[PDB]
RNA sequence: AACCCCCCGAAGCCAGGGAGCCAAGAAAAGCCUCUAAGCACAACCUGCGGGAACCCGUACCGCAAACCGACACAGGUGGGCGG
RNA sequence: GCCGACCCGCGAGGGCGGCUGGAGGUAAGGGAAGUGCGAAUGCCGGCAUGAGUAACGAUAAAGAGGGUGAGAAUCCCUCUCGCCGUAAGCCCAAGGGUUCCUACGCAAUGGUCGUCAGCGUAGGGUUAGGCGGGACCUAAGGUGAAGCCGAAAGGCGUAGCCGAA
RNA sequence: UAGCGGGCGUGGAUCCCUGGAUGUCCGAAUGGGGGAACCCGGCCGGCGGGAACGCCGGUCACCGCGCUUUUUGCGCGGGGGGAACCUGGGGAACUGAAACAUCUCAGUACCCAGAGGAGAGGAAAGAGAAAUCGACUCCCUGAGUAGCGGCGAGCGAAAGGGGACCAGCCUAAACCGUCCGGCUUGUCCGGGCGGGGUCGUGGGGCCCUCGGACACCGAAUCCCCAGCCUAGCCGAAGCUGUUGGGAAGCAGCGCCAGAGAGGGUGAAAGCCCCGUAGGCGAAAGGUGGGGGGAUAGGUGAGGGUACCCGAGUACCCCGUGGUUCGUGGAGCCAUGGGGGAAUCUGGGCGGACCACCGCCUAAGGCUAAGUACUCCGGGUGACCGAUAGCGCACCAGUACCGUGAGGGAAA
């Protein structure tokens, strides 16, 4: 379900769009590193968090 | 797709074998089999466990599945096939001659 | 080769050899043989520069012909090879 | 893009016994300067870093049953922080 | 820790050394110099300061059990050191 | 499928009975054919004989003690003996591609054995402005704007470009 | 595809159909290089402190045609692939002849270029004996006839008749107008554009006499819909005994049937499950003259003038090819070489040639359907059932083999 939330949020990410549209995925992106990072440390680390993220980030690409 | 088929989580009456007549809420549905898990086929696996986790697994004699054929859903009356009729809307299932 | 107002690709065929009387009989002895186009190169003016023509004997005077037509055209500025494509 | 080029830190001694210098290693993208290294690590973890490895890593060929198999290949970053300065997060 | 004398001594270095001989012994860029166009507040040249410096290879075998010989095969494999 | 000393048929074959076997089978009467095997130095597969035979791959060569281990002539250590030493030692290039290292392990691979391994599982391991190569040059050659030639495919080919131990 | 680990779904997920997005690198491969999957770069913009350095987005191959003032640019297009089918260019030998050379195999095999859902062909300079037929292709027949033939081996038509399909159009030239440039200024010459013209009972042009608009014919182009393809959905009728591990077997009493095809369920079920008969269905993409509409286009009688009616062409001769036709009495079609016309008192053909009678109008182009094939989807089988059947029922064009082309299992 939590799709047609963010997908709302993103038309809302209109306040500046292109521009926050790259400022909000820049920031997703770390926050997904830094989880494949304790990901990989394996004592911080659960799992769907990874794939939910990723796909996060395509819609937003989108 | 398509693989969908009779009955789905709720009462159902079992017409198999070792567990013919027998009546139970089926508790599971795996549609890939084509089998479905009642209260009846129960045997008992002598296994420890597969994973080394969790050192007692049981020698459990839990449910083992059932091909979705030999059982049949049910209502007031007992044991009864299932037609469907268009709502004023939706799309819901009728028995033999009543409702659900 | 052929191409030039002719267009006459170099054909191959037979060139049987026979032995005989003719009003007593007349045998054989076959093979295949390339029969070439008679084709001349045709140097020729027109406008400015100069122009040649890898072209059959047959059609020598159509060229000449066509340098006629050239006259009643509008052509200038370096066209070595471009001159023959505008030349119809 | 630029979270991307740093890939997960490498777990090694060897990998350790640079934490005790300067120097800080972890697997990065296959197709990735040296150039673009320094400025990635360098905006990913607040520090300067003045002198970049790289190695490639053949990946090793594993197998299951009767298949026959390749595991993928890698490449390895050893960054040279400016003198002072660490990076908590790779402490750990 | 001593780490110094004496002797032998290269085919190697100085190297584009020399002599003789006939069979008469690569090219191109770097580097230097000349001037065109262009330009001469440029540009080039020497020095100092500060900064910048990518891509690929680098394990191991390598006269052999890891290369070519169906084989941990008495065979075969170019260069250097070889007390 | 295995067994039969029974029954019918001249015979190919048919039937009945026992054991196995566990899901198919197909009268009478007709129809259609990939229709019957012992040989083809036949084809594929399986298993024999030779035979516990020949051989175990350089005549440089071994021995003992201790240790590990279910198990040791064969793995580890020590001492003794022997062989190579313009090599049977050391470095580089080609080719080979993880065989390097460590931990655990011996079904098979190893011409015996094997705890060992170049072997199985897993983890680690290769760091360059200066070394080699590329952001340099050209060689034979190759390519190939122009240009020339050839039924088509294509063949020569200047400049340029590629090409190195 | 189980398991460790963690999630999602009637606020309708997974999944299926349609359209869109992203889509590294190589490959026609296209900035350049190259040992495909890699290496180096120019220009404009962006990122880092960023001038050196690196990264990111965009762009830069070559050829052809049209536009453009040579040029530089701008636009449309091409390139490579495809099981078989198709068309053109080139084109074998074994073998047959019981040797072999003509001949046969065969215009087959194959190499090459090109076309496309087809391709080719196509509205008579035809057929050929009927004062007859009427584009083209395809099938039946004609016919193993006619005929060709070291008259050996062999090879082998056509007209006509029965069928499938059905359709016919555009242009060159005369003649009128225009714009441009060339030059010896002219009622001109040529080039481009427009109109006109398109035929064989000969037609057209220009000059005369006349009734045609509102007459009719009408697409092969464009437009709307129907219908269909790409997901689906509805779907009648059974229960108790009984042997058994297990009923769908057996016994008892019923029921449906526009559905008793088939498959599944612990064994042999119309009524248990999936189906079957019968019947519904598309927002989206594709298809679609089948139905309708519109436009392009086209349509006449008689008389004079004799202007035009496709040129290195017809025709003739030399060399050859195609056809049933092997130089034969050898035409017709096609054309490498030489000579070389006419525009309807024109010119080709009816198997040498001549006369007679009749046929048809060459030298420019386009045209659907019937036809071929099967990579792909589906349906059916007196088709196979793992030595069969495709080489592959199974992670096979794999393992393995070979420098390579290539070979190619078992399971
Ligand atoms: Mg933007
Ligand atoms: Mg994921
Ligand atoms: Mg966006
Ligand atoms: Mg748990
Ligand atoms: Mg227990
Ligand atoms: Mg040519
Ligand atoms: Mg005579
Ligand atoms: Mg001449
Ligand atoms: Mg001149
Ligand atoms: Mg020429
Ligand atoms: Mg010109
Ligand atoms: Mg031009
Ligand atoms: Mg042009
Ligand atoms: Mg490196
Ligand atoms: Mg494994
Ligand atoms: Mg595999
Ligand atoms: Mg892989
Ligand atoms: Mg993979
Ligand atoms: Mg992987
Ligand atoms: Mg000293
Ligand atoms: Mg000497
Ligand atoms: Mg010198
Ligand atoms: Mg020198
Ligand atoms: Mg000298
Ligand atoms: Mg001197
Ligand atoms: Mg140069
Ligand atoms: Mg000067
Ligand atoms: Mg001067
Ligand atoms: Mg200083
Ligand atoms: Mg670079
Ligand atoms: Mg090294
Ligand atoms: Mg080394
Ligand atoms: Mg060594
Ligand atoms: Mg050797
Ligand atoms: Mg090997
Ligand atoms: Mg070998
Ligand atoms: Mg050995
Ligand atoms: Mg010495
Ligand atoms: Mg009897
Ligand atoms: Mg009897
Ligand atoms: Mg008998
Ligand atoms: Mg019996
Ligand atoms: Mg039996
Ligand atoms: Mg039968
Ligand atoms: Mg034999
Ligand atoms: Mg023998
Ligand atoms: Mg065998
Ligand atoms: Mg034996
Ligand atoms: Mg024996
Ligand atoms: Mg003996
Ligand atoms: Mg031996
Ligand atoms: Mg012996
Ligand atoms: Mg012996
Ligand atoms: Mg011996
Ligand atoms: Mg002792
Ligand atoms: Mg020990
Ligand atoms: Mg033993
Ligand atoms: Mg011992
Ligand atoms: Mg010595
Ligand atoms: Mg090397
Ligand atoms: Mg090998
Ligand atoms: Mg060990
Ligand atoms: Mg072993
Ligand atoms: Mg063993
Ligand atoms: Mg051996
Ligand atoms: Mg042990
Ligand atoms: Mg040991
Ligand atoms: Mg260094
Ligand atoms: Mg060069
Ligand atoms: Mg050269
Ligand atoms: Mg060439
Ligand atoms: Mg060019
Ligand atoms: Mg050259
Ligand atoms: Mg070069
Ligand atoms: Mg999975
Ligand atoms: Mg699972
Ligand atoms: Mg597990
Ligand atoms: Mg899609
Ligand atoms: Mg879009
Ligand atoms: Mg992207
Ligand atoms: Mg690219
Ligand atoms: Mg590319
Ligand atoms: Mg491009
Ligand atoms: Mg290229
Ligand atoms: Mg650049
Ligand atoms: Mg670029
Ligand atoms: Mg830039
Ligand atoms: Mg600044
Ligand atoms: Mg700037
Ligand atoms: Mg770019
Ligand atoms: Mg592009
Ligand atoms: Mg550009
Ligand atoms: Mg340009
Ligand atoms: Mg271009
Ligand atoms: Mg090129
Ligand atoms: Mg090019
Ligand atoms: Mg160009
Ligand atoms: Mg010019
Ligand atoms: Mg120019
Ligand atoms: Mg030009
Ligand atoms: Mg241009
Ligand atoms: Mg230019
Ligand atoms: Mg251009
Ligand atoms: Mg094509
Ligand atoms: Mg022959
Ligand atoms: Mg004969
Ligand atoms: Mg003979
Ligand atoms: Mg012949
Ligand atoms: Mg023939
Ligand atoms: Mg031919
Ligand atoms: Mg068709
Ligand atoms: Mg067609
Ligand atoms: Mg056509
Ligand atoms: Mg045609
Ligand atoms: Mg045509
Ligand atoms: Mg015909
Ligand atoms: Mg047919
Ligand atoms: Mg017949
Ligand atoms: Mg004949
Ligand atoms: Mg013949
Ligand atoms: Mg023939
Ligand atoms: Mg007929
Ligand atoms: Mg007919
Ligand atoms: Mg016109
Ligand atoms: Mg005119
Ligand atoms: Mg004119
Ligand atoms: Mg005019
Ligand atoms: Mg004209
Ligand atoms: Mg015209
Ligand atoms: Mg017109
Ligand atoms: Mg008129
Ligand atoms: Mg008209
Ligand atoms: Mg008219
Ligand atoms: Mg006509
Ligand atoms: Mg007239
Ligand atoms: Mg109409
Ligand atoms: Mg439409
Ligand atoms: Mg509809
Ligand atoms: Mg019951
Ligand atoms: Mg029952
Ligand atoms: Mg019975
Ligand atoms: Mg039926
Ligand atoms: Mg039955
Ligand atoms: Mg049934
Ligand atoms: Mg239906
Ligand atoms: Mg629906
Ligand atoms: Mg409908
Ligand atoms: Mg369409
Ligand atoms: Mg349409
Ligand atoms: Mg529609
Ligand atoms: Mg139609
Ligand atoms: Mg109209
Ligand atoms: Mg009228
Ligand atoms: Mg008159
Ligand atoms: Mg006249
Ligand atoms: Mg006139
Ligand atoms: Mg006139
Ligand atoms: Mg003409
Ligand atoms: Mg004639
Ligand atoms: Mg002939
Ligand atoms: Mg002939
Ligand atoms: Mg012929
Ligand atoms: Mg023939
Ligand atoms: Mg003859
Ligand atoms: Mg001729
Ligand atoms: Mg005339
Ligand atoms: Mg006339
Ligand atoms: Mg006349
Ligand atoms: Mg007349
Ligand atoms: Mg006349
Ligand atoms: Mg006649
Ligand atoms: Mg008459
Ligand atoms: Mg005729
Ligand atoms: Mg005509
Ligand atoms: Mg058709
Ligand atoms: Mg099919
Ligand atoms: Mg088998
Ligand atoms: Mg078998
Ligand atoms: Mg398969
Ligand atoms: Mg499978
Ligand atoms: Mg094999
Ligand atoms: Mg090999
Ligand atoms: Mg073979």
């Amino acid at each position: 379900m939590k799709l047609s939330e963010v997908r709302k949020q993103l038309e809302e990410a209109r306040k500046l769009s292109p521009v926050e549209l790259e400022k909000l995925v820049r920031e997703k992106k770390r926050e997904l590193m830094e989880l494949r990072f304790q990901a990989s440390i394996g004592q911080l680390s659960q799992n769907h968090k990874i794939r939910d993220l990723k796909r996060q980030i395509a819609r937003l690409l989108t | 797709r398509v693989k969908m088929h009779v009955k789905k989580g709720d009462t159902v009456l079992v017409a198999s074998g070792k567990y013919k007549g027998r009546v139970g809420k089926v508790k599971e549905v795996l549609p890939k089999k084509y089998a479905v898990i009642v209260e009846g086929v129960n045997i008992v696996k002598k296994a420890v466990r597969v994973s080394p986790k969790y050192p007692q697994g049981g020698f459990i004699e839990k449910e083992a599945p059932l091909h979705a054929s030999k059982v049949r859903p049910i209502c007031p009356a007992c044991g009864k096939p299932t037609r469907v009729r268009k709502k004023f809307l939706e799309n819901g299932k009728k028995i033999r001659v009543c409702a659900k | 080769s052929g191409k030039r107002p002719i267009v006459a690709n170099s054909i191959q065929r037979r060139g049987k050899a026979k032995r005989e009387g003719g009003v007593g009989k007349k045998t054989t002895g076959i093979s295949k043989r390339r029969q070439y186009p008679n084709l001349q190169k045709v140097r020729v003016r027109v406008a400015g520069q100069e122009i040649t023509f890898r072209v059959a004997a047959s059609h020598i005077p159509k060229v000449y012909e066509l340098v006629e037509r050239a006259k009643g055209l509008r052509l200038e500025g370096l066209s070595p090879k471009e001159i023959k494509k505008e030349l119809l | 893009t630029a979270y991307d080029v740093i890939l997960a830190p490498v777990l090694s001694e060897k990998a350790y016994a640079g934490f005790a210098e300067g120097k800080y290693t972890f697997w990065v993208h296959p197709k990735a300067t040296k150039t673009e290294i320094k400025n990635a690590v360098e905006t990913a973890f607040k520090v300067k870093v003045v002198k970049v490895n790289t190695l490639h890593v053949r990946g090793k060929k594993k197998r299951l049953g009767r298949y026959l198999g390749k595991r993928p290949d890698r490449k390895k970053a050893i960054v040279q922080v400016a003198p002072g300065q660490k990076i908590e997060a790779l402490e750990g």
